[PDB]
RNA sequence: AAUAUGAAUUAAUGCGAAGUUGAAAUACAGUUACCGUAGGGGAACCUGCGGUGGGCUUAUAAAUAUCUUAAAUAUUCUUACA
RNA sequence: AAAAAUAAAAUCCAUAAAUAAUUAAAAUAAUGAUAUUAAUUACCAUAUAUUUUUAUAUGGAUAUAUUUUAAUAGUCCUGACUAAUAUUUGUGCCAGCAGUCGCGGUAACACAAAGAGGGCGAGCGUUAAUCAUAAUGGUUUAAAGGAUCCGUAGAAUGAAUUAUAUAUUAUAAUUUAGAGUUAAUAAAAUUAAUUAAAGAAUUAUAAUAGUAAAGAUGAAAUAAAUAAUUAUAAGACUAAUAUAUGUGAAAAUAUUAAUUAAAUAUUAACUGACAUUGAGGGAUUAAAACUAGAGUAGCGAAACGGAUUCGAUACCCGUGUAGUUCUAGUAGUAAACUAUGAAUACAAUUAUUUAUAUAUAUAUAUAUAAAUAAUAAAUGAAAAUGAAAGUAUUCCACCUGAAGAGUACGUUAGCAAUAAUGAAACUCAAAACAAUAGACGG
RNA sequence: UAGGUAGUAGGUUUAUUAAGAGUUAAACCUAGCCAACGAUCCAUAAUCGAUAAUGAAAGUUAGAACGAUCACGUUGACUCUGAAAUAUAGUCAAUAUCUAUAAGAUACAGCAGUGAGGAAUAUUGGACAAUGAUCGAAAGAUUGAUCCAGUUACUUAUUAGGAU
């Protein structure tokens, strides 16, 4: 499956998601800030191409169970800026990003 | 829990590892007089004549500490220093003699790990 | 009332995972402003005054006669299969309500945990409420007030 | 899952057969003596081709994986020569076409598993001089010269300061033939910088990231509402991007702008000095609740975290 | 009077090995188990009274059915007829 | 691909120390404990040029050159957690190792060692300690909902509009959607307490004729009858309807009538947030039990007998005391269970009853609620929950590994049995739930 | 540890003090005051920081070292002087020791050091050169404050040989 990615390094923001018994708190990070999770989580994130990441994980650490919900976090619990903008017809400007533009 | 339990004394429970050598009195070591050498056999499913021996310590608390290594030349009246550390199969053991201090001496012939049966280092 | 707001916020709730188009909260001022915000932000397609059985096609003016049978009519939003209005979720509960100076409020956007509230995600609708007026939380910070942060909405 | 792994060359070679009782041989040591050639009675390895150093301004940096191991080649026409049942050297039997077309990067690649660690390309001793003519004589600011041959004013600087160093070790006859010989020889092992060349030329827009940008913030403004670099400066509470580009600019010594007499507001006193004092007195004004050593600060001393400094003289010092 | 110490004296309990007397529980465990309570018995336990299901929802037929053009007509049909 | 090993030696070049000269600074008017000062320089001094630095040349100084000159780390570990693949020897559930899981019974990667290897390093290990390492928790079934409701405090929570203020609060006025009051109309006959009645049967006694067995059980045996028809007496119980449907706070509640008390829906008018929850507290609370006075048919702990059995302090049978009943009290415990606290707002369907209302071409049809059943979504360890065990808000109770233990001690209460409150030590790395596939089942 | 309190809670007046007040003493009134958001009682403990440790952080821990505050100088009470002392003073008593046997002196929690206890913590060192303190008009005197050194891997840091 196709995830989204913010800059094609981190997530959109954080995600709080319930996998069965798995707790996942996920935390977006800023640039260069590598992968600081939970060792099942790493190599998922490898994987996908994600490369700044905090989280943590509560109540179950069911290897099985973190790799199964990771997944469906970064799909189902995710969304982009652009479909953010055009679900509620408003500009979401990046302001970091506008700094370093023309 | 409320916010109201939770103001008036709810919440979750400490996680502090708890001191499981209580007669040291939260010392590194206690010297003590050898009261009787003993041995022991162990709880199953371990087999062995396990050397151990009751220790009074200079506090007044009475324990059985193991005496550990290849042989050892502890006798009663013998002054020996105590450290923590139980014997897993040995139930009530809850102590370690210090080879090579007091009056009890050194693993003899110790190779490896001498630091941890009181050997010197051969010539 | 911060128990009715946190009524509306549950029910805003149950009519999303439903996919309702259409549907009612309480008549009051607070509520009337809330869903106002919600409706410029782009979360809500309309909002209308209406009557417990519908909103008014012409205007009805309010009164002591017709008051206890007021309602607000809001239209929900559905893109690409998934709902606009997802989670809507009170900051200040009524047991705990949360007072913030403008500084901490800018602290809040730009990341940091004040108060144990979680940061200003992005596209989250976070707003406050100063002087009986309920604005965003990047509005009141312009303003420099002071305010109560009331809820965020996703 | 892992175990200790001897570091066994990872391209084919030939390994020990048997071997008579007291040779006493490993197989690393003999693929090490492949890698290396025979050695003459000089002590050389003229069949390795890295034994001697380039010449045409084109770095030799090993490419294992692309002549997969062979690292031999005849000492003057530069020809593959491979070891062969015999025990001797000769031609490959096949061409090796991972070696004719290498990219311009990998040229400048030396290290094989890390491509983002490139060499830098010398100055030649013509454009030196003539920087250093230009800020010294013609009187052009570094940030001219800066932007005239693509250098960063902080290297502009530096060469100024070399090119002084330089004329007055010919001034006093200190450069000798041995250093002259090796300057030339590291001279001709590097890729000479061509202020023409544009892929060359050093960006000049490079400014250092702060923290507090570091992080990411987002607005919901209207659908058609503008928003431009200064206003998301606004946002940040940091001057425009633009405007630390040309504050960076203005720093070098030799470049315009360079200002600094805001601090000349500190009173200062030079006490009398008389026959015979070895030392004077100099007092410079100050404020109480700010000058002075605090009472019950953290003594670092017995921490790791000791602070250590280093005197006019050089001499190691404890802060 | 309190606190601490030792204490004649005396009560409860854990673990360890390890047999003994029975066979109480888990299946309808061979008398449904268990809860409260009372009495009795070497020991588990037995018995009375009410309660619970954490046992019986594990639940599964006394059967009986009808008339309109069977075709030169429906069944065929390929953007046609209208 | 089994290495030890560029490791060693050897070669080149250094610096430290020594030696020599020199010599700050802490302190100056002078005074230096530290002190055999730090540092610098390598024949010393001087001049010139000379970022530094370098270089030349000079005065004195030794025989063209100019003091000498190095480099011996320990400690733990290599089965997994946990970095350590090059193998080998001894031991044989012994000796011993061990933070946790565990290792050792003749091929021990774990014990004791050799080889090789991995850490940290003038330290390494070990013990004793501190911080961190999951509540971005739970209580139907795993630790955990209080038996139930009433209600006090709450420094708990809680409607609407407007105006001020010093502002999520206060005050004032105003409002009726929560919560109440009174009527009207319709509906229902239950739940408490009390009084007054009825019913089938049972046991005993007597009569009658009529007999010789009856009764019991798996089979048995223990203690003018049994059966039949009459008459009399006594106590307890309440067949069908019946679904505990419903009602009641829970416990409870189903033979009849009466008295008293409470309880439903809608409408009209009224009050104007008067509400929710509820520590402490209060009240009620099955069965058993206890204190008095009555009653005592049947049933029935115990006890004494009969059987069964290898035994039978049992299961079955007999005789059957307390008790079971009533009156007045004590006590406040149950698997007191939906093993699921109360309140409020809200979310997708169907079926079936019930209630109120509406209509008519009068018996259905249309509405709005309640209950129950099966579900969507959602939640969940799952089994499942389903209008909550969902989405939310408010308040209370309760839980924090097993065992020890709901025990010990103390205290309070009670006539008493007991009830409430309620630990710690020692020991262990267990212990528990849902579900899966088997095996087994008198 | 569930009831506690009897100058106890409050009022009025005098005494005392530079000064308020049941702060102490005296008199007379009122019946209060504290407490299940924990009184009273018991046990334990010097307190804290812009200090140390740890953590992402809220926090948690320590209270040696640096600094701030309090208390004490073998034990108890009292008095004198004084702006201020229940003073490391004085008085009396207690405990211990000593010699001069007196209504005596001493009390190392000042430095060094010894015995004891303990798993465990150092020299009976040098100097007033520096910074301070006391006395003196000054010259100067004194200073176990202090500054230095000694002992100890207790902690930290640097170095402990490079090319071939
Ligand atoms: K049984
Ligand atoms: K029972
Ligand atoms: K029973
Ligand atoms: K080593
Ligand atoms: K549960
Ligand atoms: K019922
Ligand atoms: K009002
Ligand atoms: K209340
Ligand atoms: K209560
Ligand atoms: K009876
Ligand atoms: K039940
Ligand atoms: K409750
Ligand atoms: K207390
Ligand atoms: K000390
Ligand atoms: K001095
Ligand atoms: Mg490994
Ligand atoms: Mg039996
Ligand atoms: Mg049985
Ligand atoms: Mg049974
Ligand atoms: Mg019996
Ligand atoms: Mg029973
Ligand atoms: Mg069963
Ligand atoms: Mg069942
Ligand atoms: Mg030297
Ligand atoms: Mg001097
Ligand atoms: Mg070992
Ligand atoms: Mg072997
Ligand atoms: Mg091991
Ligand atoms: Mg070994
Ligand atoms: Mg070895
Ligand atoms: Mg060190
Ligand atoms: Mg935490
Ligand atoms: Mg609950
Ligand atoms: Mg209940
Ligand atoms: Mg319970
Ligand atoms: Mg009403
Ligand atoms: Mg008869
Ligand atoms: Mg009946
Ligand atoms: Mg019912
Ligand atoms: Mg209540
Ligand atoms: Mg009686
Ligand atoms: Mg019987
Ligand atoms: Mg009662
Ligand atoms: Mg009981
Ligand atoms: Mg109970
Ligand atoms: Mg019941
Ligand atoms: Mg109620
Ligand atoms: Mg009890
Ligand atoms: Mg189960
Ligand atoms: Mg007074
Ligand atoms: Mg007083
Ligand atoms: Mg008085
Ligand atoms: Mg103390
Ligand atoms: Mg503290
Ligand atoms: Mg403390
Ligand atoms: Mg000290
Ligand atoms: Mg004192
Ligand atoms: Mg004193
Ligand atoms: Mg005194
Ligand atoms: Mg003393
Ligand atoms: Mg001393
Ligand atoms: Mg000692
Ligand atoms: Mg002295």
């Amino acid at each position: 499956k196709e995830i989204p990615r913010y800059e094609n390094r981190t997530i959109y923001g954080d995600i709080d998601f319930r996998y069965h018994g798995v707790k996942l708190h996920l935390r977006s990070a800023k640039p260069g800030f590598g992968l600081r999770v939970n060792h099942v989580i790493f190599e998922i994130c490898e994987c996908a191409g994600i490369k700044d990441l905090s989280g943590k994980v509560y109540k179950s650490r069911n290897d099985m169970n973190i790799a199964k919900g990771t997944i469906e976090a970064f799909t189902k619990a995710q969304k982009t800026l652009d479909e953010v903008a055009l679900g509620r017809g408003k500009k979401l400007v990046d302001v970091r990003k506008v700094y370093y533009s023309s | 829990a409320t916010l109201n339990q939770i103001k008036r004394g709810s919440g979750p429970p400490r996680r502090k590892k708890i001191s499981t050598a209580p007669q040291l009195d939260q010392c590194p070591q206690r010297k003590g007089v050898v009261l009787r050498v003993m041995v022991l056999k162990p709880k199953k499913p371990n087999s062995a004549q396990r050397k151990a021996c009751r220790v009074r310590l200079t506090n007044g608390n009475v324990v059985s500490a193991y005496i550990p290594g290849e042989g050892h030349d502890a006798q009663e009246h013998s002054i020996v220093y105590v450290r923590g550390g139980r014997c897993q199969d040995l139930p009530g053991v809850k102590y370690h003699v210090i080879r090579g201090a007091g009056d009890l001496s050194g693993v003899v012939n110790r190779i490896s790990s001498r630091s941890k049966y009181g050997a010197k280092k051969p010539s | 009332s911060l128990v009715k707001l946190a009524n509306t916020c549950a029910h805003l709730q149950n009519c999303s995972k439903v996919r309702v188009a259409l549907t009612s909260i309480p008549y009051t001022k607070l509520q009337l402003q809330f869903a106002y915000n919600l409706y410029q932000q782009g979360f809500l397609s309309s909002l209308q005054k209406g009557s417990t059985m519908g909103p008014d096609k012409d205007f009805v003016e309010v009164t002591p006669d017709n008051i206890s049978t007021r309602r607000l009519w809001v239209g929900l939003k559905y893109r690409d299969n998934k709902p606009v209005l997802s989670s809507c979720k009170l900051i200040s509960k009524p047991n705990s309500r949360i007072h913030l100076p403008m500084e901490d409020m800018k602290k809040l956007c730009s990341g940091v945990t004040i108060r144990n509230i979680k940061p200003l995600q992005p596209g989250e609708l976070i707003l406050v409420r100063a002087h009986n007026n309920i604005m965003d939380i990047n509005e009141a910070i312009s303003k420099k007030l002071d305010g109560e942060v009331l809820c965020r909405v996703k | 899952f892992s175990r200790r792994r001897i570091a066994y060359p990872f391209y084919p070679f030939k390994k020990l057969g048997r071997q008579h009782p007291k040779k006493h041989d490993t197989n690393l040591k003999t693929a090490m003596r492949q890698f290396l050639g025979p050695k003459n009675y000089k002590g050389e390895y003229v069949m390795n081709k890295y034994f001697t150093v380039p010449t045409n301004h084109v770095p030799n940096y090993i490419k294992p994986d692309l002549e997969r191991g062979q690292s031999l080649e005849h000492p003057v026409t530069k020809k593959p020569l491979q070891l062969r049942y015999d025990g001797t050297l000769g031609p490959p039997p096949v061409e090796n076409k991972r070696l004719q077309n290498i990219f311009k990067d990998r040229l400048l690649q030396p290290f094989p598993s890390n491509p983002h660690c490139k060499t830098n390309y010398v100055l030649s001793p013509q454009l030196k001089q003539s920087i250093f003519e230009e800020i010294t004589v013609e009187g052009l600011s570094a940030q001219q010269v800066s932007q005239k041959y693509g250098l960063k004013i902080p290297r502009v600087e530096a060469i100024v300061k070399l090119v002084s160093v330089e004329n007055s070790w010919n001034r006093r006859n200190r450069v000798s033939s041995d250093l002259k010989t090796m300057d030339e020889t590291l001279y001709r092992m590097f890729p000479v910088f061509d202020s023409d060349a544009s892929f060359k030329r050093e960006n000049l827009s490079e400014i250092p990231v702060p923290q507090k940008t570091l992080a990411s913030r987002f607005l919901t403004i209207a659908e058609s509402e503008p928003f431009g670099p200064v206003d998301a400066a606004h946002v940040l509470e940091l001057e425009p991007a633009v405007e630390t580009l040309r504050n960076l600019s203005t720093v070098g010594e030799h470049s315009s702008g360079h200002q600094q007499s805001t601090n000349k507001n500190t009173k200062v006193i030079y006490g009398e000095l008389v026959e015979g004092e070895r030392s004077q007195y100099k007092f410079t004004n100050a404020k109480v609740g700010k000058v002075g050593y605090r009472y019950g600060s953290g003594n670092r001393d017995n921490k790791k975290d000791r602070r250590i400094g280093f005197n006019k003289l050089g001499q190691m010092v404890y802060i």
